[PDB]
């Protein structure tokens, strides 16, 4: 029927997309989370001079 | 205030009519916790007797504990 | 379709009584904490009482604590204020006036009409750095205003409102927390400054905004406006 | 201290009030959900009681508030919002017996009860199961016999004994039977008589529930 | 006909094109970088008030205002700070399944059974808070209403499709249809240009905003999907799901990085959120307890046991300051 | 010669014995019925869950009990000797006591009706009116033990009541609302509401019946053991006061000695009665495990 084109179109277009190697963006997302690290009050509990709770 | 802490630790149910004060040793009221004011004696035989607070041979008794 | 509308006042004999009423058509009145605030015939604005939302908490000015009383009718959406043993100083103009108090409100938002009121015959002092300043359209003009104690309260936003009154208009709140500029004023207003000086600065003026600036602290009470300094076109 | 915060905190303690109100209105008012299969009885249900997604009917019984709340409305998986209707006072089951026609749907029903009698939530939810439209099953049964449904069904071809077997058919689809216990009743066009039935099955659970708030158990 | 042929073809060919592009997992990657420690996090505040479950909730951009819908029939607009109730909007239906707050503050949308996203307009005139636009299109339900702008929302719902609604015309500009179960969860991109959508199918879609149309599709679950998270970057996204684990994806490398699940839970994923850097993924579960987990290294590095029930909303302030959890129990912890 | 009949009947050992045993019974109330009333104030007002009747009047006895067992150090001090030397205020130290006994009986009572009126009819109280009959409830308590403190007055050292400038009957008339007023009144009010919902929740479905008639009659039983032997040494001192039983001396003694471990024994059930009234059900002790961990 049409969902067999529709979704065969959607895979050709999923298909056709410049993927990276997987060490790249692993890079990318460990040198975001370092260059970061000094602004996650989370990670890094702040005092409670500048912490509002 | 409950019973617990009730201080009469001499009450009495009938008091007296005469007693001769030579015979009465010491007297001293009541302990103050119940209300009806009384006076109980020690006399010559060493056992207990009410009398009314109001019987002056307490006055008596109060002259010859310390005449003597 | 905002519309405060006060009726009562006029004429009376010194001593006597009168009641003020105020109808509050067009908003939800029992959400909203009211004032009372007069203005002698040529002076400046003076807080005359307070109620809370549902009348939970009431607070009258040190100099009428006792001779006035306030109540709210949320039903009707009516505010009153029985006024009892009238002295020589309270003829004067008063308007009842709106405030919600919440993160990020802007009480005294809307003032209503106000009607006259004739009679026959440690406060925090705000203090305007004088009492008119000449202007010309298109010039940037800045308002200053002294504290007698620190505005900042500890929890960082320091509670100081600069109002607009256009001649013969009611005030119309301008900046709420000395920066934060009330919905429907234009973006000329900019208010900054320390816990203690305060400066309202206007820039590209027009004809009709001069008038008469009031600066009121609202860190306690009472809530003692400024003198009032106005603008000569 | 508080400068603004005292106005502040006042709104919050009127809010307190309106909160804490409106759950104690609502927390003494009878939820029902309604379920059941397509084209069934539930629209007659609903029209039986005097007033797209889900639907919610407000009456008044006994002097008792009664939100009913018709769900059916919605075609989707039923495991992602089920969970929103834990603590429902009583759950109304509608099955129609008069239908076997769409590729059978009275073996839909018993899968559709298998499947919300024994959810993690609906333990405790008593289940009022209305079995309706009893005249049209009786004309079915006297036209077209029971074992084109059921072939195991051993009895007689008349109402009683097919509605009495229909009945304790879907009563033993529960496995915690301690826990609720489905009130079948046969509500088929009677007027005035379902509402008390539902008042009646639903006091119970109120009691219960009266009774796990008081603090006895 | 053959077309099925050819798009098992096709997915293989996808699968294939992707293990071409994997030469070394995220955990390999750091496996040298020292770990966070232990994440001990208090329960700073409680706002309680809510007389149900409490299904969503979403911070303010100015971190201190938060929006909380429950099944008692309201959404409450806290301030976090000092756990006051700013609003309390009562609900035209009770049912809610999803609340959003606006980035510049003044909207507020929420949606649930009633198949309609209802927008209040809270800093208006008049002091109370009325129903800017009911958005109604939907036939399913609506699980995750979410603000693009004062005048853009995006809403899931149960019918497979996600929408893109103009408000003050109240006609939805683009449908976004490709998903074949219920869509439970949606997050928008920082830069609000893509967004991704976790349906009941075991899968999430990467939808564009400006076009209309799926971009990339991720499988790898095993069951259904019920939270989902954009990593701050915004090249990278959390899957929580009902198999127990959260899977961190990503988009330019289109395939699963991290798998974080964990022999003591076997229970699912209510809610995930990224903290502000984005290294510690926090995921509320229904085994009443949250977990926050080393998001670069898999280790379970927090556990927030606050509540006695199914924690359902989670999360993290923009600025990283706390992250509250509200729950089944009516309550809304906030750690830090 | 001197009066034969008019030898007092003496106190002294009955004093002495009765010192260790009362001192006992007050420090084992005040530490068990302080700490049980805390965490019965901890689990309620601090989750602010008052959202029911049941939870005001829960409160309210709770804070009945902990009034009561904070005016006890006092008469526990005014007992311990003679140090005490015009620091114990007796007027309002009785009226604390006597309205805090009067406000738990009342406020037993007031549970009994609230259960009687939810269960058998499902007429619910609303907590704004929850609030009204708890303050009507306190009036009464202070209503119903005015006679007991308006005439106690301090001395040099310990309290006085003037019977003498008091009426005849007054000993009778204080002590007949104290039996009545006390005890008639609440187990006659307790024990009927609790038959009716009890032969309700025999007819209902449920799970925990049994368990639900047991904590049912437990309750009452608990009141009955430790309040019953208390009226009983009451009713006969009501004889005596009457002149009714034979006027003797030692059994005053004897009934003196068993109305002070019986009135010990009645303050344990005002430290008892919080863990069986709101720590029976697993809804407050689910709630107090949550609670514990600060
Ligand atoms: C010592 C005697 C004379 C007076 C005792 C005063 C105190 C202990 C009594 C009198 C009125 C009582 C209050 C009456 C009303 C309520 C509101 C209810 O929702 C919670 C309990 C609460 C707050 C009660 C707490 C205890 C209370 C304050």
């Amino acid at each position: 029927i049409a969902q067999a084109r529709k979704l065969v179109e959607q895979l050709k277009m999923e298909a056709n997309i410049d993927r990276i190697k997987v060490s790249k963006a692993a890079a990318d997302l460990m040198a975001y989370c370092e260059a970061h690290a000094k602004e996650d009050p989370l990670l890094t509990p702040v005092p409670a001079s500048e912490n509002p709770f | 205030q409950h019973h617990g802490v009730t201080k009469c630790n001499i009450t009495c149910s009938k008091m007296t009519s005469k007693i001769p004060v030579a015979l009465l040793i010491h007297y001293q009221q009541n302990q103050a916790s119940c209300g009806k004011r009384a006076i109980i004696l020690e006399t010559r035989q060493h056992r207990l007797f009410c009398a009314d607070p109001k019987e002056q041979w307490v006055k008596d008794a109060m002259q010859h504990l310390d005449r003597q | 379709d905002v519309q405060l509308v006060e009726s009562g006042g006029g004429l009376v004999q010194p001593g006597g009584s009168r009641k003020l009423s105020c109808s509050a058509s067009g908003f939800a009145f029992s959400s909203f904490g009211m004032h009372w605030v007069r203005q002698a015939p040529e002076k400046g604005l003076e807080w005359v009482a307070y109620i809370s939302s549902g009348s939970g908490t009431i607070y009258y000015a040190d100099t009428v604590k006792g001779r006035f009383t306030i109540s709210r009718d949320d039903p009707k959406n009516t505010l009153f204020l029985q006024m009892t043993s009238l002295r020589s100083e309270d003829t004067a103009m008063y308007y009842c006036v709106r405030s919600i108090y919440y993160y990020g409100s802007s009480p005294f938002d809307f003032w209503g009409q106000g009607t006259t009121l004739t009679v026959s015959s440690s406060d925090i002092v705000m203090t305007q750095a004088t009492s008119s300043v000449p202007v010309t359209p298109g010039e940037s003009v800045s308002i200053s205003c002294r504290s007698s104690k620190s505005l900042l309260h500890s929890n960082g936003n320091t509670y100081l409102y600069w109002f607009l009154q256009r001649p013969g208009q009611s005030p119309q709140l301008l900046i709420y927390r000395m920066s934060n500029l009330a919905s429907g004023v234009p973006d000329r207003f900019s208010g900054s400054g320390s816990g203690t000086a305060f400066t309202l600065t206007i820039s590209r003026l027009e004809a009709e905004d001069v008038g008469v600036y009031y600066c009121m602290q609202h860190l306690e009470y009472p809530l003692t406006f400024g003198a009032g300094t106005k603008l000569e076109l | 201290l508080s400068a603004e915060d005292k106005a502040a905190v006042e709104r919050s303690k009127m809010i307190d009030r309106n909160l804490r109100e409106d759950g104690e209105k609502a927390a003494r008012e009878v939820k029902l959900l309604l379920l059941g299969a397509g084209e069934s009885g539930k629209s007659t249900i609903v029209k039986q009681m005097k007033i797209t997604g889900i639907v919610e009917t407000h009456f008044t019984f006994k002097d008792l508030h009664f939100k009913m709340f018709d769900v059916g409305g919605q075609r989707s998986e039923r495991k992602k919002w089920i969970h929103c209707f834990e603590g429902v006072t009583a759950i109304i089951f509608c099955v129609a017996l008069s239908d076997y026609d769409l590729v059978n749907r009275m073996h839909e029903s018993m899968k559709l009860f298998d499947s919300i009698c024994n959810n993690k939530w609906f333990t405790d939810t008593s289940i009022i199961l209305f079995l309706n439209k009893k005249d049209l099953f009786e004309e079915k049964i006297k036209k077209s016999p029971l074992t084109i449904c059921y072939p195991e069904y051993a009895g007689s071809n008349t109402y009683e004994e097919a509605a009495a077997y229909i009945q304790c058919q879907f009563e033993d689809l529960n496995k915690r039977k301690d826990t609720k216990e489905i009130y079948t009743h046969f509500t088929c066009a009677t007027d005035t008589k379902n509402v008390q039935f539902v008042f009646d099955a639903v006091t119970d659970v109120i009691i219960k529930n009266n009774l796990k708030d008081c603090g006895l158990f | 006909d053959q077309l099925r042929q050819e798009a098992e073809q096709l997915k293989n060919q996808i699968r294939d094109a992707r293990k071409a592009c994997a030469d070394a997992t995220l955990s390999q990657i750091t496996n040298n970088i020292d770990p966070v420690g232990r994440i001990q996090m208090r329960t700073r505040r409680t706002l309680r008030g809510h007389l149900a479950k409490i299904y969503a909730m979403h911070w303010g951009t100015d971190s201190r205002l938060l929006v909380s819908a429950s099944q008692d029939g309201k959404l409450i607009i806290w301030d976090s700070y000092t756990t006051n109730k700013v609003h309390a909007i009562p609900l035209r239906s009770s049912w809610v399944m999803t609340c959003a707050y606006a980035p510049s503050g003044n909207y507020v949308a929420c949606g649930g059974l009633d198949n309609i996203c209802s927008i209040y307009n809270l800093k208006t005139r008049e002091g109370n808070v009325r129903v800017s636009r009911e958005l109604a299109g939907h036939t399913g339900y609506l699980s995750c209403c979410r603000f693009l702008d004062d005048n853009q929302i995006v809403t899931s719902s149960g019918d497979t499709t996600c929408a893109l609604w103009d408000i003050e015309t109240g006609q939805q500009t683009t449908t976004f249809t490709g998903h074949t179960g219920d869509v439970m969860s949606l997050s928008l991109a920082p830069d609000t240009r893509l967004f991704v959508s976790g349906a009941c199918d075991a899968s999430a879609k990467l939808w564009d905003v400006r076009e209309g149309m799926c971009r990339q599709t991720f499988t790898g679950h095993e069951s259904d999907i019920n939270a989902i998270c954009f990593f701050p970057n915004g090249n990278a996204f959390a899957t929580g799901s009902d198999d127990a684990t959260c899977r961190l994806f990503d988009l330019r490398a289109d395939q699963e990085l991290m798998t974080y699940s964990h022999d003591n839970i076997i229970c699912g994923i209510t809610s995930v959120s990224f903290s502000k850097s984005g290294r510690l993924l926090l995921a509320g579960y229904d085994d009443f307890n949250c977990n926050v987990w080393d998001a670069l290294k898999a280790d379970r590095a927090g556990v927030l046991a606050g509540h006695d029930n199914r924690v359902s909303c989670l999360g993290v302030t923009d600025d990283g300051m706390a992250v509250a959890t509200g729950s089944w129990d009516s309550f809304l912890k906030i750690w830090n | 010669d001197y009066d034969e009949d008019a030898t007092p009947c003496v106190f002294t050992d009955v004093l002495n014995q009765s010192k260790p045993v009362t001192l006992f019974l007050y420090g084992v109330v005040f530490l068990f019925g302080s700490i049980g009333n805390f965490l019965v104030i901890f689990t309620i007002t601090w989750r602010r869950r008052i959202q029911c009747s049941g939870d005001v009047y829960f409160i309210n006895l709770a804070a009945a009990d902990l009034l009561f067992v904070c005016t006890l150090p006092l008469w526990m001090q005014y007992l311990l000797d003679h140090n005490s030397l015009a620091s114990v205020p007796c007027t309002l130290l009785t009226a604390c006591f006597y309205v805090a006994m009067f406000a738990s009986l009342c406020f037993i009572t007031e549970i009994a009706l609230d259960r009687y009126y939810a269960i058998v009819y499902m007429r619910y109280r609303p907590v704004k009116q929850a609030c009204l009959f708890s303050i009507f409830w306190w009036i009464f308590a202070v209503i119903i033990a005015i006679p007991h403190f308006m005439v106690v007055t301090k001395k040099d050292n310990q309290c006085m009541t003037d019977y003498d400038y008091l009426e005849v009957s007054y000993p009778i008339i204080l002590n007949v609302e104290l039996m009545l007023g006390a005890f008639v009144i609440p187990l006659s009010v307790i024990s009927y509401c609790y038959y009716r919902i009890s032969r309700i929740v025999a007819v209902s479905q449920s799970r925990h019946k049994g368990r639900i008639v047991r904590v049912l009659i437990a309750v009452v039983l608990v009141f009955i053991i430790f309040w019953l032997p208390y009226h009983l040494t009451l009713f006969v001192d009501t004889l005596k006061l009457l002149k009714w039983i034979s006027s003797s001396c030692e059994f005053e003694r004897s009934l003196k000695r068993a109305l002070i471990l019986t009135e010990s024994l009645a303050f344990c059930h005002c430290c008892l009665n919080p863990l069986l009234y709101v720590f029976v059900g697993t809804k407050f002790r689910q709630e107090l495990h949550c609670l514990l961990a600060e």
